[PDB]
RNA sequence: AUAUUGGCGAGAGACCGAUAGCGAACAAGUACAGUGAUGGAAAGAUGAAAAGAACUUUGAAAAGAGAGUGAAAAAGUACGUGAAAUUGUUGAAAGGGAAGGGCAUUUGAUCAGACAUGGUGUUUUGUGCCCUCUGCUCCUUGUGGGUAGGGGAAUCUCGCAU
RNA sequence: CGUGGAGGUCAGUGACGAAGCCUAGACCGUAAGGUCGGGUCGAACGGCCUCUAGUGCAGAUCUUGGUGGUAGUAGCAAAU
RNA sequence: UCUAGCGAAACCA
């Protein structure tokens, strides 16, 4: 297996060669191969979002708004194995917009100064030879980035959207061949709004709108923070005319799983309490519990039936939970392992599970079988990784 | 403080118990050395062991014996712990009866031996 | 066997009194034999080892491993910088009682810069997050009382950075201390104790951030922090630079036990670490 | 029967009923509008009856006729009260016309009770809450104890302070002749 | 209203301190120094079962028992039973804030961290 | 309930038969569960455990751990797992006394009398 | 068909819970006493697992002290829990051949002593069971109950938030 | 008013600590007594309506056990 | 005759 990571308090890679079954807490345990730091550009510039293109680049987030090409080699490790090496090819710099943000950093919820961060860094297009990505800001900034022919990465679009972005997630079924790109996002009190941009990508058209449900248990408004979302197909059956044929489902932060059906319109038809209290809530990944991958490259969830969802979630504390369609409990996920807040998680090919977050900690988790594959540390706190090819070198 | 305090217990010690409450009250408060030395005048009968309770001075001889054993105790677990033993006095010293039979009197003696601080002369 | 009590009560107490007789006749022969060769005695000290805890427990990596972007970060969420001293703020909680401000007090002598409000009703923590930066406080320190006793402390740097929640455990006042000793206005030095891992040199690190720099060596003070078993010891000294090489004491200030509970990023945001028995029930990791 | 069933639950065992050190009584019976269990009190020993109860969040009344004295499934009429607080209490009179002076006025009073209830809860959602309750449990307070006499008696903290002065001085940091140390002592050193 | 009590100390045996086997319970003799128990002792009807806070105790031992004082919040006030566990007790509490009842012992078995 | 007057129901009388068993019945006292794929094996939910198979552990502060079995404690209604073990201070090593009921037997030692056993419960033994 | 404080077995108890219950829950008709006939005790609980304290050191030896196991030695084969009588040390106070309590008050020491922080009216804006239109559904069929979709607060109005 | 046991009930309490013990901690009872805090502790226990009794102790030179002073005294096979 | 060691019982609002 190999692994980039996102090191934050390097601000850098690592390339991590390590096979299944390493463990580096224990000195018995199968150590890992190779660990490589690479890029390392201090704490103030740290790596937020990797983007592989097949083998041999890579796109970098920086938190000065900066994205990066990046050229990836390999070189004989001098048990043989190569290990890779990082040269950056292209920049595109200036994607950040903090004014709009201090600006509403009194109507905040959390107690921090809120500062910018590409949480989106996707191709816009489910077929490939794609060379043209999108990356968006918390400040609702949209990028339409070109890898150019010369191989230079050149920007196209700069559109904007509503104040906090705390996720945007691309729709990737079905009609490829249209020109119909469909997203849709949310922050604090700023509603789950989809919006079809143009394929020329220099308009967008809000589309749709979520509506808040109606006033709780204490006749007390229910506050709005989404924090992620996935698509699914959309509806069988009769199209109602004039709706949306969009199903997609949605985590907020205060403990709701939020399930949206555009045939039935803007508010939640099921809207679920998973943890008491409304506890808060950071990411949401969708598996099958076979370990099988039955996403998207986007990670759309392809399937009409809500109740074969099943969804992975973490805190800001440590805790890893998984949930149906419904919102009964299936699981705690290596909960007697991590000990920080898993600020990242994600489903690998279906039968993976990348961990890694405050813990200093990579974890290599199965899906199926909840066992744990990996434990590496790393020395610094992980927002974001992506996992190679499976190598078994010896 | 438990760091600057070394202890010696002694259990089940078939002794007269009120010749040694009377001989464990003679020796409180004193520097250990200086302790042991009275104590191997108490051998030689050049001084006395007050009594003040259970009675005038005897020199009962069963009662020192063990009282120096665990001196000796003491001052070996002080030594071991790495204090001076200059400044190792007796702080505390108790006894109390041990259980009658297993008509005799036997106790429980314990110690504890402890450094004499010295203060720090304060700067400006 | 036998399952009569005055039987099995004698007969064991007898096999360890037969037991002990033989240990001391067989150290007592290994002492004569020692007496005769100093070899084998280096050789049985050599041979078994006294195990403790000290020396046996569970390996982490974080022990003795260099932190990546250190001064960055030390910079970054420690105020760590001679041209910027700290200022401190002393945020006693909602309706505090006498024991944290008398607290209070003590610990206005301990930092530099530092200074006390009394907390009133009804503002939340981003509000006087936003005053204390409009102030240019760069951290605030919130004592937690109850039952008129302090047992919690909490430490937050004030430019986003991270949140400590540490549990004071056992207290003692200068009073009660026998070797008392009276403090002077000198900046003491300071002792950091074996914080030697990745969590371990954070705190160490917040600890250094926090304390005053710049000590005074006329005035021959230190404080100590040791940090023993998850369990660490502030106490406060005079110092005796002896002829004999073994430099004098006398602790002069209070001594307290802190024990981190929780350790979070941001102003209450995101928790990297947190205490739990479960964790306490493995008795050997100590997370540091 | 009603005065049968009453003396039934007066003088022999009424379920619901709770005894106070004070030596009054008090119906856990979740209709009932007053706390007691007295003559009045009782659901069970009387058939016209009326509670202000709420369900999740809306307030309604219940209706208890001697009519569905049978079938206690169909037994309870609930009405939706309104919001407005004296459009409510309208409601109420309206509900309860021609109807006796003890129900109505118990009546209103609960609804008073659990319209301040909400106020008081929708404050206490919105208000602040830095300290939280943790109890202790004592065997984690005693390994505390235990556990901390364990590392300050294992732990030599003064000679390992000892050490690292000695250290810090024969290591340099102090430059030539330091204030700390006399000369002769630092003479001794070097 | 004003609480008059009659009698501040307590009632003992004669003789209870010059013996340890003998309680101090009352139990009648079969100089006049000694304070006899008697019905003149026998506090005001209104005054009778007022906690110095002015209200009649109320012993309970969970939410259910909690919400028989719904209506009857300014004369009585709850009392946490002496084995409820820690987890029900701090439900107790939220409950009783939240309805207003006070509460004679709070703080019994808790701590508040952080 | 206990429908059978030869059946009795008390405690003093269940505890000790129990603790004065002798040893041919404390081995089918002595029972493990199999596993779902060893029911899915031979059709069949426990069996009297001996030493020669092998287990894995499903209760207890030693979860998830797993092994064959050294020797069958019969003595202490117990069974010591090889490989589940205590070490000492002094370096040595005494295995924890388990208990069959918090077993899940993993792979069977097959033997005549225990393929004829698995005949006569039932079993679809292959 | 009847009796059955014995034998061989069962099954029960508004019985006693280790000074009780058989003398005997335990190596009890035992140890022991009597020449004998006979009489006849006391004595239950480490822990989930002995994991029963490796190793160093004092120590004739008994016992220690470091150390460690254990969730807990505030469970160390003297062992669940561990009352009183009584003993030792320290602290405080009093006494000088002083005895105790009752009342009442000082002094000294000490403890308790809000998770109290709201209500009323007005105003701003926003939101929803508010308004409007279009539904569905349960019967107790009414002075009902639940529930959906889209629109609006541009105006009104209620609740909520502000 | 209190105690052992029994029927019903509180979908009573309880390993996040029952019962018991201590409590120069608070409260309610005229009292018998009851309630809570704290400490200790480790596995069961309570309130109410009834039933039932081997059901309430300071003495009986009561029974059994434990511990005093006498007293380091008498005295040295007083048991060894 | 002294020390040391061992060490009672009678009786006891
Ligand atoms: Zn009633």
């Amino acid at each position: 297996m190999r692994l980039l990571v996102s090191c934050v308090d390097s601000g850098s890679i690592k390339e991590v060669l390590c096979n299944i079954g390493t463990d580096t807490s224990v000195q018995s345990a199968l150590q890992p191969f190779h660990v490589a730091p690479h890029l390392a550009e201090g704490l103030k510039a740290y790596v937020d979002r990797m983007w592989v293109i097949s083998e041999d680049e890579a796109i970098l987030a920086r938190n000065s708004g900066v994205v990066e090409l990046v050229k990836i080699s390999k070189h004989l490790k001098e048990p043989k194995f190569d290990i890779s090496e990082f040269e950056i090819t292209s920049s595109v710099s200036d994607l950040f917009d903090d004014a709009k943000l201090e600006s509403l950093s009194s109507k905040s919820v959390k107690r921090t100064k809120l500062v910018d961060g590409f949480v989106t860094l996707c191709p816009i297009k489910k077929d490939s030879s794609n060379n043209t990505f999108v990356a968006a800001t918390k400040s609702g900034l949209l990028h339409i980035i070109k890898k150019g022919e010369d191989k230079k990465l050149i920007k196209l679009a700069s559109l904007g959207l509503k104040a906090p972005v705390e996720f945007l997630q691309l729709y990737d079924l079905e009609d490829t061949d249209t020109d119909k790109y469909i997203f849709a996002y949310g922050g604090e009190e700023n509603l789950i709004k989809l919006v079809e941009i143009d394929s020329s990508f220099q308009s967008l058209k809000q589309i749709w709108e979520a509506k808040n449900v109606k006033n709780d248990r204490l006749d007390m408004r229910v506050p709005v923070w989404p924090m992620a979302l996935r698509f699914l197909e959309p509806s069988p059956g009769k199209t109602e005319k004039g709706k949306l044929n969009y199903q997609f489902a949605a985590i907020t932060r205060w403990s709701h799983l939020t399930k949206y059906s555009t045939q039935h319109g803007r508010k939640p038809f099921a809207q679920i309490d998973l943890l008491p209290n409304r506890e808060p809530l950071s990411q949401m990944e969708v598996f099958d519990a076979k370990g099988e991958n039955v996403v998207s490259s986007l990670g759309n969830f392809q399937s009409e039936t809500f109740n074969e969802l099943n969804v992975i979630t973490t805190d800001y504390k440590k805790n890893v939970f998984k949930f149906d369609g419904n919102g009964r409990m299936l699981g705690k996920v290596g909960r007697d392992d991590i000990t920080g807040s898993s600020t990242y998680i994600h489903v690998h090919d279906g039968k993976y599970l990348l961990q890694g977050g405050l813990d200093r900690y990579v974890r290599i988790f199965d899906i199926k079988t909840n066992k744990m594959l990996v434990k590496v540390y790393v020395g610094s706190r992980i927002n974001f990784i992506v996992m190679l090819d499976d190598v078994e070198i010896e | 403080n438990p760091a600057k305090s070394a202890s010696a217990r002694g259990s089940y010690l078939r002794v007269s118990f009120k010749n040694t409450r009377e001989t464990a009250q003679a020796i409180n408060g004193w520097e250990l050395t200086k302790a042991q030395k009275y104590l191997e005048q108490v051998l030689d009968h050049q001084r006395a062991i007050p009594f003040r309770r259970f009675n005038k001075a005897r020199w009962p001889a069963k009662s020192v014996k063990f009282v120096q054993g665990l001196l000796q105790n003491a001052a070996a677990n002080a030594e071991a712990k790495g204090l001076d033993a200059t400044k190792l006095y007796v702080s505390h010293i108790q006894v109390n009866q041990a259980p009658k039979q297993r008509e005799s009197s036997p106790s429980h003696i314990e110690l504890v031996v402890t450094e004499k601080e010295e203060a720090v002369a304060k700067a400006a | 066997n036998i399952t009569n009590k005055l039987k099995r009560q004698e007969i064991f107490a007898d096999i360890k009194h037969e037991k002990n007789k033989e240990r001391h006749t067989m150290r007592r022969k290994r002492a004569k034999e020692e007496r005769e060769n100093p070899e084998l005695r280096e050789q049985r000290l050599k041979e078994n080892v006294t195990q403790t805890i000290e020396n046996t427990r569970v390996y982490d990596e974080t022990i003795n491993k260099e932190v990546e972007g250190d001064e960055d970060d030390l910079m970054r969420y420690f105020n760590s910088n001679s041209n910027e001293p700290p200022k401190i703020f002393l945020t006693t909680n909602v309706n505090a009682k006498k024991s944290a401000y008398e607290f209070a007090n003590i610990l206005i002598e301990i930092l530099p810069n530092v200074t006390f409000v009394k907390r009133k009703f009804g503002y939340k923590l981003k509000e006087i997050s936003d005053i204390c930066i409009k102030r240019n406080f760069t951290d605030i320190v919130i004592i937690n009382e109850d039952k008129k006793k302090v047992t919690g402390l909490t430490f937050i740097h004030l430019p986003e950075g991270p949140t400590f929640y540490f549990k004071l455990s056992s207290f003692v006042e200068v009073k009660k201390i026998v070797g008392h000793g009276r403090p002077t206005s000198h900046i003491p030095e300071l002792i950091l104790n074996n914080f030697q891992t990745r969590l371990g040199q954070t705190v160490g690190r917040l600890f250094q951030s926090i304390l005053p720099q710049n000590p005074d060596i006329e005035g021959r003070q230190v404080i100590t922090l040791h940090n023993q078993r998850d369990y660490i010891f502030f106490r406060r000294h005079r110092y005796v630079f002896k002829d004999n090489e073994r430099v004098g004491l006398q602790e002069l200030g209070p001594q307290f036990t802190l024990k981190l509970k929780r350790l979070q990023r941001g102003i209450k945001e995101e928790t990297e670490w947190e205490h739990k028995p479960e964790m306490d029930k493995e008795k050997k990791k100590f997370y540091l | 029967s009603d005065e049968i069933v009453w003396q039934v639950i007066n003088q022999s065992f009424c379920s619901h009923r709770i005894k106070a050190p004070n030596g009054q009584n008090f119906c856990r019976n979740e209709y009932n509008v007053t706390g007691l269990c007295t003559r009045q009190s009782c659901p069970l020993a009387n058939s016209k009856y009326a509670t202000v109860k709420c369900d999740n969040g809306k307030l309604y009344l219940y209706m208890k006729t001697p009519e569905r004295a049978h079938t206690p499934a169909k037994l309870w009429e609930r009405i939706k009260l309104s919001k407005n607080y004296t459009k409510a209490l309208q409601q109420i009179d309206e509900h309860l016309l021609h109807w006796s002076k003890f129900f109505r006025h118990k009546c209103k009073q609960r609804f008073t009770k659990l319209t301040q209830v909400m106020i008081t809860e929708r404050r206490l959602a919105l208000r602040e809450e830095e300290r939280h309750y943790v109890g202790v449990a004592p065997k984690v307070k005693r390994r505390e104890q235990n556990r901390e006499r364990k590392a300050l008696v294992a732990a030599k903290i003064e000679k390992a302070i000892e050490k690292e002065l000695m250290d810090r001085l024969k290591s340099g940091a102090y430059g030539d002749k330091p204030l700390n140390v006399d000369e002769k002592v630092w003479k001794k050193i070097m | 209203p004003k609480i008059v009590k009659k009698h501040t100390k307590k009632f003992k045996r004669h003789h209870s301190d010059r013996y340890h086997r003998v309680a101090e319970n009352w139990r009648k003799q079969k100089r006049g120094n000694i304070s006899q128990p008697k019905i003149g002792y026998g506090s005001n009807k209104k005054t009778k079962f007022l906690s110095p806070s002015g209200h009649k105790t109320f012993l309970v031992a969970n939410v259910k028992d909690l919400e028989t004082l719904t209506m009857h919040t300014k004369t009585y006030a709850a009392e946490i039973a002496h084995n409820i566990s820690a987890k029900n007790r701090v439900v107790i509490l939220a409950r009783a804030k939240a309805l207003g009842i006070k509460v004679t012992n709070p703080k019994g078995r808790l701590a508040l961290e952080a | 309930a206990k429908q059978s007057l030869d059946v009795s129901s008390d405690r003093r009388k269940a505890r000790k038969a129990y603790f004065t068993a002798p040893s041919s019945q404390r081995r089918v006292l002595l029972s493990a569960p199999l596993s779902k794929e060893l029911r899915a094996q031979y059709g069949i939910k426990a069996l009297p455990i001996r030493r020669d198979d092998e287990v894995l552990v499903v209760r207890g502060s030693k979860k998830g751990q797993e092994g064959k079995i050294s020797s069958v404690y019969r003595l202490k209604f117990a069974v010591q797992v090889d490989k589940v073990t205590k070490e000492k201070v002094n370096g040595a090593s005494v295995p924890i006394n388990l208990h069959p009921s918090k077993l899940v037997i993993t792979k069977l030692h097959l033997d005549k009398d225990r393929k004829a056993l698995i005949q006569r419960k039932g079993g679809k033994l292959e």
